[PDB]
């Protein structure tokens, strides 16, 4: 006699936000650099030019 | 389609002397020409790697 609420009124609610796959990156982003001490050497050179 | 039309001249004999003309005339004579109207196009596409090199 506490005046449950119907079974099919009983409000779910779903998140807007999402989890994402945990995916290693290796740290290469951590690497890139444009100094001579750079693991990996970025050349930007072709973004502003044409060529392949 | 847009049509064109033509007369074409009289080459019947003179009714000459008294002789009747009425119910005696001559048939005049008219062609036509139609001319069709398509739709012409042509395209060229680029890619995008294309146009970088």
């Amino acid at each position: 006699a506490d005046t449950t609420p119907a079974t099919g009124l009983v409000v779910q609610q779903w998140e807007d936000k999402f989890f994402q796959e945990y995916l290693h990156d290796g740290g290469f982003k951590a690497l890139m650099g444009t100094d001579e001490n750079a693991v990996i050497q970025v050349k930007e050179d072709l973004s502003k030019k044409a060529g392949d | 389609s847009i049509t064109i039309a033509l007369v074409n001249r009289l080459n019947n004999a003179a009714v000459t002397g008294a002789s009747t003309l009425e119910g005696n005339e001559e048939d005049m004579t008219s062609r036509s020409l139609r001319i069709y109207v398509d739709k012409r196009r042509n395209a060229v596409r680029i890619a995008e790697i294309s146009e970088q090199r």
